[PDB]
DNA sequence: CCCTTTTTATTCACGGCGAATACCC
DNA sequence: GGGTATTCGCCGTGAAAGGG
RNA sequence: CGUCG
RNA sequence: CGACG
């Protein structure tokens, strides 16, 4: 749940965030890339 | 004497005169950056070596050459005094000149078309000030040195730590400067393996086959070749008399009718002497010795062209029969041994099938890259740029020197690249250690460790930035177009600026400097830390690394290490210790020639110390340079032994060579233990400056070096007289012999008043010179924090008695009277900093305008019409200082936290170019321009008076001179107007801020902290403790005169802790106070001058061969009264750490000042008023005050805020949090019953957000009943395990 | 704090706690050493089905 | 397992010698901050404030109305004092806090031996219980007056450390000649009056009439009047001693262990109620007479033996002669080094013996004509002999030579440190001492973390063992016997079987009868019969040979070494055992 | 909001447990 | 045809950032 | 055990 | 997340 991973909006040049949210965002990005890759009839090495 | 020493002469008790003066303590920080800044024609050190390692560069198929011309540093627009109050980085721009030429077509050395030279700016480097600090973000920053291992080759070993067998195992390790390591380890099965960068194992034949070596070019190097020849009967080998010692008799050794060794006879010296005397060459060997040898070279045939056998095989009977019947005259082999030699190369060649260079390169590419398939060309390029490329593997001169010194080479210069013979010499040195004729080295020796300063780390970071810039321009020039635009914007200054901001900012060795004491600043600047980048880890250290080697004599102080996690690694540098050219350490030594001690000094390194013999500094002389004793103690190679008189080669300089400058200020160091002196040196660094810092009665004499070596005081640059004395500035008119013909004239010294340090401690400089006092060069002008007339004054001194007083000094506590509180002695001013940041906000930005809601009617009287608090108003923690409004009305005003109540002394407003204040920053700018105008008017009024005197003395030659001085006056007024316009453009310029802020206001609060029960006070010998109760005056014990004792200590720590130097310090302080009271007795009444001068001469002539030798006959009548005024509170005593005063001199000084010999006078009780049964040791001791105030330790919380990730209270004092109930407290509660105590500890107080409110309501209504509830942390854990692929629930 | 979400996977994947448990659960359940499981899971070799 | 708590504070410890054993000192600001809802509830129940906000405004404005309300809530409400390093159960105790002026907590000196907290800037935490059951558990179980014994052994933890033992040693001592020697007194009050008036000295052999009470009968206490030759200070200290103790515990030398044996005798004869007042009265008398003693150190207190230089000269001559014999080619170096270190150890022992003989016999006082020799009244000798602060080895290193300083790699240098701390030293006699000090500091800094990890591993092994039964009945057991390493004895029979139920009957070697039954407790009376019968091995039930499922019984454990009775049912003894094992591991 | 290519290569003490080569009957 | 002693590695505790 | 970002 | 006592 998002209450277990608090993201306080800091004030500065860079944004402060948690690493677990970035890992989950990377997992969702890889899953969406694989979902876009399966809809194009890709060969074996790229889906591998 | 100088003008400072004539004010108050400190009496010295040293018996041995010094030969070498104490040098500048900040030389290890100043000379390295000086060599980094300036240019050298050789290009060895500095920025020239960094620019020469990259330039020149050459692109492939482009014919473009970008060479180097010169460079020049720029001048910063801000000085040091402006960046400390502005916030910008004190740095200077770097201007470099390059030249880009282009060649013709099909001509690598053709002519050029055009030249491209310009001035390119690449980043701003931070400049070091005169004290050795760096201003990064307005704070002075000090980068400490790094003690790392020198590049080269070493030999480590393990004492059976890997295998269970009891034996020894050696290993060689090559450490380069920038490259990959090379480990050559042994095995218990007599094998050799190669480990590179902690990768997988690899035998030594692969690294030998890859260097273009055959099989016959390997076995002939590590072994001796034995050549057999065919004879008529009983074919024989050659004999060497030095190769058959240690082997049993295998046959009957007999030649020419005389029997040498029979069957089963051990070789004695007579038999080998007869063999060396006969030296015959015809001796037979039987057939059972042939099969024990191996093959050295593969036998080829000259008739059929077929090989007989391969290389490194076993000799059999059919093979020797075929070799005898074929016609092979030369039979080659090697020699095998068990106590002299070792067949390791023959064993290594039979554990792997690697025979050719191709399989060796395949194994190299497999060990280096386990995923990529092996090949031929890329593996050859990989082996080319591993160890035979200067861009990826380069060593310095110290690495080549340590590599050639460990292999017995006379050349100390090289190219810095590894060759093929270096590995052969390393393996040949490694074999002799295993065989028995070698020796092992050690890592803890100071000859193998190198100190890296900031001048090398900044050069390495600049080289990293330069190689990044040249890699970027090489990747850009591979596809870009040429002769298009001037090479000025193609060089990106952003990677170099990011590299120097990462190096000078967030780094392991770039730490803050604590400005609580000048001795603390000197110790922090002279700090040798073994940790940092490129070193070891604190948590991964062992026993011998934290242990100090005996070769640290005079180079590392043994009683200055921080106790705790890192002890023995953050050690400090000694007094006379100096760096070397290669980066080592050297100490001066007096040269002893045929018994005559010459006054010249010689700096000896760590490896040169053991080669010679050095005597001790505590040796009596006959005033001629000779030793009065025959046998004296010295050191030969690391141990103490008695030597003769002629055998003495060197001698120490002084007794203060071993300890540092932090441990030299402890009087009577030889009477204390090592742990007590270590704790005293650690607590002396944490001294806090009091309100009126007075002089110590018992000192050493190096306090003046600490006072004038650190940039915390004001010294005179040129000699002259003082013209104007003020608390803000000091105007000194220079003399005529030091006045430059082109200078401005007088010198103006600005004094910092009430500035904030890094430890929230108030620091200021107060003047000490009078109106019209002659000063000279090197004379002090203003006493800063912890300074008394150019001497370091850490704490105060008072009456100290050692007796138990009603249990108020039970373990370590200190009973302090109310006279110390009433005399305003231990009161410290603390300055805090409170800022207010106003950033961007949607639907109404953050402003400091009027009509702030949620206020009171009393808040308007303390603020102005804008909202800024006035300077000089006593505030209370919880009030409103800066009222900031945030439209979204919402209030975001800056408030004072509870626990601090001070006075506003300075308000700094930093505005941007968009919004400018109309009443706050403008009056600050007017005050700064008025101060600058007053300063320039006071500096040029003397020049205007001199020009008026010139125009009155002068007023055709005279008309031409009048026109000359008139046009000079016009040029002077023109440059005056130009300087005024330049100062107006400099002051009213502005600054840059972060993208997002509007303005930043800062309010400084000055709180006055006094002494209270709960504070921490200590001395200089390790007598730490706290204060229990402020006793009244009439309750304290007193002597017959009625003077009460200020501090009552505990004498129980004297038999427990071995620090008895505090007793000698107390007796010496009592004698000094008696001398001062006898001096003041001649000043309270009307006395003469000659009797006081005679008493002063008697006080400075105790005897026992002192080295002070003052002369009071040369003093005039005006300075004797000033000296008596400076000595009416007590005479300072200089006591060195090992050349200190004896007990007889203390007894003579006690007998001189009408004091008893034992020093224990009978004291009466304060409460009852009767004499004690035993005499009490009472005297004067120099006490200190530590930075452990009770106002920063007391914290309590009943209800407060909680975290968001879990329902638990916070922790600390700045945030409103509670104490942590650890697991050991839960174990201690489980040792008792404590069921409902543990149920309310971790469920009601922390968790149960609906249960703790019910508990608070029950306490309010008057019910002491709780609920169990449900802990929220267990629900967080249940939701966390359920986020994985593991299911967990609760069953009913 | 108690409401959760789920992410579907278009391609199946293996677990880590049942792979490097020392000993492995999949390595104990099947007649296979760990290196062949790492070869199949990292697409290095095939298995006949 | 570890959470942040509320109603907690932290400050710096202070001695505060005017307090009692069951109370401590709390500041007014901490007592006002940690007791805000109690003050709010008292203001609501008293009917003084209108609402909770009015009470909050009255509290945060610093008024003089809620100050006497604090006297009703910090009267019978104990707090939980705690040190930041916790090793066993005595690190968390309960005290009744009083209102003092300052910003520091006053920790009692009698519990400092259990807390292991000196006053060199140490900090401690204080907790406030909220539940009524938590307050009753802090009063009845976690109180400082209830926990006076050690959890590892049956020894009292409330001992005079350095100052009270020095005051009791200076008050009770024998002299040969003083003011008012040879007079007979009528009681202890006359001796105290003569000491306070100044007509008689503190250390003088006088005769007083004392009445000692005995409890040999059952139900009453008899009395007997006698006149014994004693000291005036012992007659003053007899008023501190209650009626349950005889005069044989007062007339001794009264060192460090004598006060502990006196407190153990008072606990084993009278109980817990007269002991907590007797220890406080001992501490009050010691703190009162420590100011009257006036012991101080100096230069003349650390004497130097005049025959030390002769021993040093003959030792250096012997090393020079054996070095000449080594250089001549007679004795090899491997035995010459052992001979040099042996004669240096012998010279160090001779110098130490001469220094001890000079320290213990240096004062002579005459009585009539000829003079007499007695024990010296030196301050360092009084602090070393009584066991107040410092062992004998530190006095040997201080006055005499400190001996040989060893190298940290394992070897030891053959030449020792000649000069002592009173005389001057060079840099050669200060290097190896710094080597050994840095080695010892790194050793303790690593071994305290090793001991912390060891006790952290040792708590979780026996964390689930609760006594659930009283009697089970087992026929097996261990053979308890004092072990013999080869020389003399090390642990007697009394300190091995004290408070443990035996397994079977003990066979007598002389007459072969039955001494003890099977299920019986071994108190302080059966051990005397066991040592008088001179048995070899006793079959005693242990913890390993029990048969209770999921825990042990009350008979297989025995005495809990905290109380005189048996351990009650439901005590987690495994955590106490792990804490008593892991505590002296440092 | 998205691909790619030239090489950032960075150092404990001690113990438990799993896996590829071997001599002998 | 067939198996555990010895050894050697892995794990437990205190290659991806730059511009438009 | 604290301070800092 | 690093430095310091
Ligand atoms: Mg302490
Ligand atoms: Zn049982």
């Amino acid at each position: 749940p998002p209450d277990l991973r608090p993201l306080v909006p800091l004030d500065g040049g860079r944004f402060a965030t948690s690493d677990l949210n970035d890992l989950y965002r990377r997992v969702i990005n890889r899953n969406n890339r694989l979902k876009r890759l399966l809809d194009l009839a890709a060969p074996d090495i790229i889906v591998r | 004497y100088s003008y400072t020493e004539k004010k108050r002469i400190r009496k010295d008790f040293g018996k041995r005169p010094q030969v070498l003066d104490v040098p500048y303590l900040l030389s290890i920080q100043l000379d390295s950056f000086q060599k980094f800044i300036e240019q050298d024609p050789e290009g060895q050190y500095g920025l020239e070596a960094a620019f020469r390692s990259v330039f020149p560069i050459q692109s492939y198929s482009g014919n473009s050459e970008l060479q180097y011309v010169s460079y020049r540093l720029g001048e910063p627009v801000f000085d040091v005094q402006e960046c400390q109050i502005r916030g910008v980085t004190y740095s200077a721009p770097l201007r470099v000149k390059l030249r880009l030429v282009i060649y013709e077509r099909e001509a690598p050395e053709g002519t050029v078309k055009d030249i491209k030279e310009q001035e390119v700016y690449m980043g701003e480097i931070p400049l070091m000030t005169d004290n050795g600090t760096f201003v990064i973000n307005g704070t002075e920053r000090v980068i400490v040195s790094q003690l790392h291992r020198s590049p080269g080759v070493f030999f480590d070993s393990d004492k059976g730590k890997t295998h269970s067998s009891g034996k020894v195992l050696y290993n060689a390790r090559i450490i380069p400067y920038r490259g990959s390591w090379l480990d050559f380890e042994f095995d218990p099965k007599d094998n050799l393996f190669v480990r590179i960068d902690r990768r997988r194992k690899l035998p030594a034949t692969i690294i030998l086959r890859a260097l273009n070596y055959t099989t016959e070019q390997i076995l002939d190097l590590f072994f001796e070749k034995v050549i057999f020849e065919i004879r008529d009967n009983k074919l024989q080998m050659e004999l060497v008399p030095e190769r058959l010692r240690g082997e049993t008799a295998s046959f009957d050794i007999e030649a020419n009718g005389k029997v040498y060794v029979e069957k089963g006879r051990r070789i004695t010296a007579r038999h080998i002497r007869q063999l060396e005397k006969d030296d015959v060459k015809l001796i037979e060997v039987p057939v059972e010795y042939i099969a024990g040898k191996v093959v050295a070279k593969d036998y080829i045939d000259e008739s059929t062209g077929e090989l007989i056998c391969a290389a490194n095989m076993e000799l059999s009977l059919d093979l020797l029969a075929k070799l005898s019947q074929s016609g092979h005259k030369r039979i080659e082999t090697l020699f095998t041994n068990d106590l002299d030699h070792g067949p390791y190369i023959s064993e290594t060649l039979r554990v792997d099938p690697t025979n050719d260079r191709l399989s060796a390169l395949v194994e190299i590419y497999r060990m280096m890259r386990p995923g990529e398939p092996p090949t031929r060309e890329a593996a050859e390029s990989l082996f080319e740029n591993l160890f035979f490329s200067e861009d990826r593997y380069d060593l310095s001169a110290v690495g080549r020197m340590k590599f050639n010194r460990s292999l017995l080479r006379e050349e100390i210069e090289g190219s810095g690249i590894l060759s093929k013979d270096d590995i052969i010499d390393v393996m040949k040195k490694l074999i002799d250690i295993r065989n028995g004729k070698g020796e092992v080295d050690d890592i803890d020796h100071l000859g193998n460790r190198r100190i890296r300063s900031v001048g090398e780390m900044a050069e390495n970071q600049f080289r990293v930035g330069l190689v990044r810039v040249e890699r970027a321009v090489k990747e850009r020039l591979s596809l870009g177009d040429l002769d298009t635009l001037m090479p000025q914007d193609m060089i990106n200054a952003k990677p170099i600026s990011a590299a120097v901001k990462e190096f000078f900012g967030s780094s392991q060795l770039s730490q803050f400097m604590d400005q609580n004491n000048p001795l603390s600043e000197i110790t922090h600047k002279r700090r040798i830390s073994a940790l940092g980048p490129g070193g070891l880890t604190r948590e991964r250290a062992g026993f011998e690394v934290r242990d100090v080697h005996p070769t640290h004599y005079g180079r590392v102080c043994p009683i200055e290490t921080p106790e705790g996690p890192n002890i023995g690694l953050i050690n400090s540098l000694s007094v006379y210790a100096q760096t070397n050219e290669y980066g080592f350490l050297e100490t001066p030594y007096r040269k002893v020639t045929d018994g005559v001690v010459t006054d010249e000094i010689h700096y000896l390194s760590a490896i040169e110390e053991g080669n010679y013999v050095i005597a001790q500094a505590n040796s009596n002389l006959d005033e001629e340079g000779h030793f009065v004793e025959d046998l004296v103690t010295c050191r030969s190679k690391g141990e103490s032994s008695l030597f003769s008189r002629d055998q003495v080669d060197y001698m120490d300089v002084s007794t203060q060579q071993v300890v540092s400058v932090g441990a030299s200020l402890i009087p009577f160091l030889e009477h204390d233990d090592a742990n007590r002196a270590l704790m005293g040196a650690n607590m002396q660094r944490q001294a806090v400056p009091t309100l009126r810092a007075d002089k110590p009665l018992v000192g050493t004499g190096m306090e003046r070096a600490v006072a004038v070596d650190s940039g915390v005081t004001a010294v005179a640059k040129r000699g002259g007289v003082v013209q104007y004395v003020d608390a803000s500035r000091i105007v000194i008119k220079v003399n005529e012999d030091e006045m430059y013909p082109g200078e401005a004239g007088i010198d103006i010294y600005n004094l910092t008043k009430y500035t904030r340090s890094n430890q929230n401690t108030c620091i200021n400089q107060m003047p000490c010179v009078s109106l019209g006092e002659p000063v000279e060069r090197g004379d002090v002008l203003a006493d800063g924090p912890s300074t008394d007339l150019g001497e370091l004054a850490l704490g105060q001194n008072m009456r100290v008695a050692f007796m138990p007083w009603n249990g108020y000094n039970f373990e370590d506590s200190i009973l302090v009277s109310e006279r110390v509180v009433q005399e305003d002695r231990f009161t410290t001013i603390h300055i805090q900093e409170l800022a207010c940041v106003s950033r961007d906000t949607k639907l109404g930005p953050e402003e400091i305008t009027a009509d702030i809601p949620n206020v009171g009617e009393a808040a308007l009287s303390k603020l102005d019409e804008s909202g800024i608090v006035y300077i000089g108003a006593e505030v209370t923690g919880g009030d409103i200082l800066v009222g900031k409004v945030t439209p979204k009305v919402k209030d975001s005003s800056l408030r004072v936290p509870n626990g601090v109540s001070g006075t506003v002394i300075d308000v700094q407003v930093f505005t941007r170019d968009g919004v400018e204040k109309d009443k706050r920053a403008l009056e600050i700018e007017e005050m700064q321009l008025k101060q600058a105008k007053k300063d320039l008017s006071e500096e040029l009024q003397i020049l205007e008076a001199g020009l008026f005197s010139r125009i009155r003395a002068v007023l055709e030659e005279k008309q031409n001179q009048l026109e000359q001085l008139a046009e000079q006056y016009d040029e002077l007024k023109h440059e005056f107007e130009k300087k005024l316009e330049a100062k107006r453009r400099k002051i009213t310029q502005g600054d840059d801020l972060a993208p997002g802020v509007l303005k930043i206001v800062k309010v400084y609060l000055a709180v006055k902290r006094r002494i209270q029960p709960g504070d921490k006070m200590a001395g200089r010998h390790g007598n730490k403790g706290v204060i229990s109760k402020i006793n009244p005056i009439e309750d304290m014990p007193y002597d017959e005169n009625g003077t009460p004792v200020d501090i009552v200590l505990n004498p129980l720590g004297v038999p427990s802790r071995m620090n008895i130097g505090q007793i000698l310090e107390t007796h010496l302080g009592m004698a000094a106070k008696g001398i001062g009271d006898k001096i003041n007795a001649m000043l309270k009444q009307q006395q003469e001058v000659a009797k006081l001068r005679e008493f002063i001469q008697r006080a400075y002539d105790l005897g026992a061969d002192v080295r002070q030798k003052v002369d009071l006959s040369t003093f005039s009548d005006e300075e004797v009264m000033r000296l008596a005024e400076n000595l009416r509170k007590g005479m300072p005593i200089a006591t060195p750490v090992f050349d200190g005063a004896k007990e007889a001199e203390i007894k003579e000084l006690l007998k001189l000042g009408d004091l008893p010999t034992s020093g224990q006078i009978r004291l009466y009780d304060g409460r009852t008023g009767e004499q004690f049964e035993r005499p009490v040791t009472v005297g004067y001791m120099y006490m200190l005050k530590l930075n452990h105030l009770v106002d920063d330790k007391m914290h309590a919380r009943s209800t407060g805020s909680y975290s968001l990730v879990t329902q638990q209270p916070l922790g600390g004092k700045a945030q409103f949090g509670g104490q942590r109930f650890g697991e050991m407290e839960v174990w201690a509660l489980e040792a008792y019953g404590a069921a409902y105590t543990l149920q309310e500890m971790l469920t009601v107080k922390s968790d149960d957000v609906n249960g703790r409110t019910k508990m608070y309501k029950n306490i309010v209504d008057g019910n002491h009943q709780m609920e169990p509830g449900m802990p929220e942390s267990f629900n967080v854990l249940l939701k966390e395990i359920r986020s994985l692929g593991i299911n967990i629930e609760l069953e009913d | 704090r108690e409401r959760m979400g789920h992410i579907e996977l278009a391609s199946p994947t293996a677990h880590i706690w049942f792979l490097k448990s020392l000993p492995s659960r999949i390595g104990l359940l099947l007649d296979m050493p760990l290196r062949d499981i790492e070869r199949v899971l990292y697409f290095e070799s095939y298995v006949v089905i | 397992l570890g959470k942040r708590v509320d109603y907690s504070g932290r400050s710096v410890i202070t001695v505060g010698p005017y307090l009692r054993l069951h109370q401590c000192g709390l500041p007014k600001k901490m007592a006002l901050e940690l007791f805000k809802p109690f003050i709010y509830g008292k203001l609501e129940l008293r009917g003084l404030a209108t609402t909770i906000k009015a009470a909050k405004k009255m509290v945060e404005r610093e008024e003089a109305v809620v100050w006497d309300i604090l006297d009703e809530v910090i009267r019978e409400h104990p707090v939980l004092l705690n040190r930041a390093p916790t090793l066993h159960r005595l690190g968390i105790q309960a005290f009744e806090p009083v209102l003092i002026e300052g910003k520091a907590i006053q920790l009692h000196p009698l519990v400092c031996a259990a807390y292991n907290a000196d006053f060199d800037g140490d900090q401690m935490a204080v907790h406030v219980p909220l539940t009524l059951e938590a307050q009753l558990e802090a009063r009845a179980l976690m109180m400082s007056t209830n926990n006076i014994l050690s959890p590892a052994n049956g020894e009292p933890i409330i001992v005079p450390s350095q100052d009270v033992v020095l005051g009791l040693y200076y008050m009770t001592r024998d002299c040969v000649n003083a003011k008012g020697e040879g007079m007979v007194l009528t009681g202890p009050k006359e001796a105290e009056r003569l000491y306070r008036s100044g007509l008689a000295s503190l250390h003088a052999r006088v005769k007083v009439r004392i009445t000692e009470y005995e409890k040999d009968a059952n139900g009453e206490l008899v009395a007997k009047t006698s006149l014994k030759d004693t000291t005036v200070g012992r007659a003053i200290l007899w008023m501190i001693v209650p009626k349950g103790l005889p005069y044989s515990i007062v007339n001794q030398a009264l060192g460090k262990k004598a006060i502990s044996k006196m407190l153990n005798t008072c606990y084993r004869i009278l109980g817990l109620k007269p002991t907590v007042i007797f220890a406080d009265q001992i501490m009050y008398t010691g703190f009162a007479y420590a100011a009257r003693s006036g012991a101080s150190v100096g230069i003349d207190d650390m004497v130097i033996p005049e025959k030390k230089h002769e021993i040093i000269s003959e030792a250096e001559a012997e090393v020079a002669e054996i070095q000449e014999q080594f250089q001549s080619g007679l004795v090899t170096a491997g035995e010459r080094y052992n001979k040099v270190i042996d004669i240096w150890a012998a010279a160090n022992d001779r110098v130490s013996k001469a220094m001890m003989d000079n320290l213990q016999t240096e004062t002579v006082i005459n009585r009539d004509g000829q003079e007499e020799k007695q024990v010296s009244f030196n301050s360092i000798y009084m602090m070393a002999d009584s066991g107040a602060r410092g062992s004998a080895a530190q006095i040997r290193q201080l006055a005499g030579m400190r001996g040989l300083m060893a190298k940290p790699d394992g070897s030891i240098i053959e030449t020792p440190i000649t000069a002592n701390f009173r005389e001057g030293l060079n840099v050669l006699q200060y290097f190896i001492s710094t080597h050994g000090a840095r080695k010892g500091l790194a050793d303790t800094a690593l071994k305290t973390a090793n001991s912390g990890y060891l006790t952290r591993r040792l708590v979780d092994v026996a964390q689930d063992l609760v006594v659930t039964e009283d009697d089970c009945g087992t026929h097996e057991g261990i053979m308890m016997t004092p072990v013999i390493e080869g020389g003399d004895v090390k642990e007697p029979l009394r300190d091995r079987v004290l408070g443990r139920v035996t397994a079977e009957d003990v066979l007598k070697p002389g007459t072969a009868d039955i001494l003890v039954p099977r299920n019986t407790l071994l108190h302080e009376q059966w051990c005397d019969l066991l040592e008088e019968n001179s048995v070899d091995a006793v079959k005693v039930r242990s913890v390993v040979s029990c048969d209770t499922d999921f825990g042990v019984c009350a008979h297989c454990y025995g005495r809990d070494l905290a109380r005189g009775h048996i351990i009650n049912k439901g005590e987690a003894i495994g955590v106490i055992a792990a804490q008593s094992i892991g505590e002296p591991g440092t």
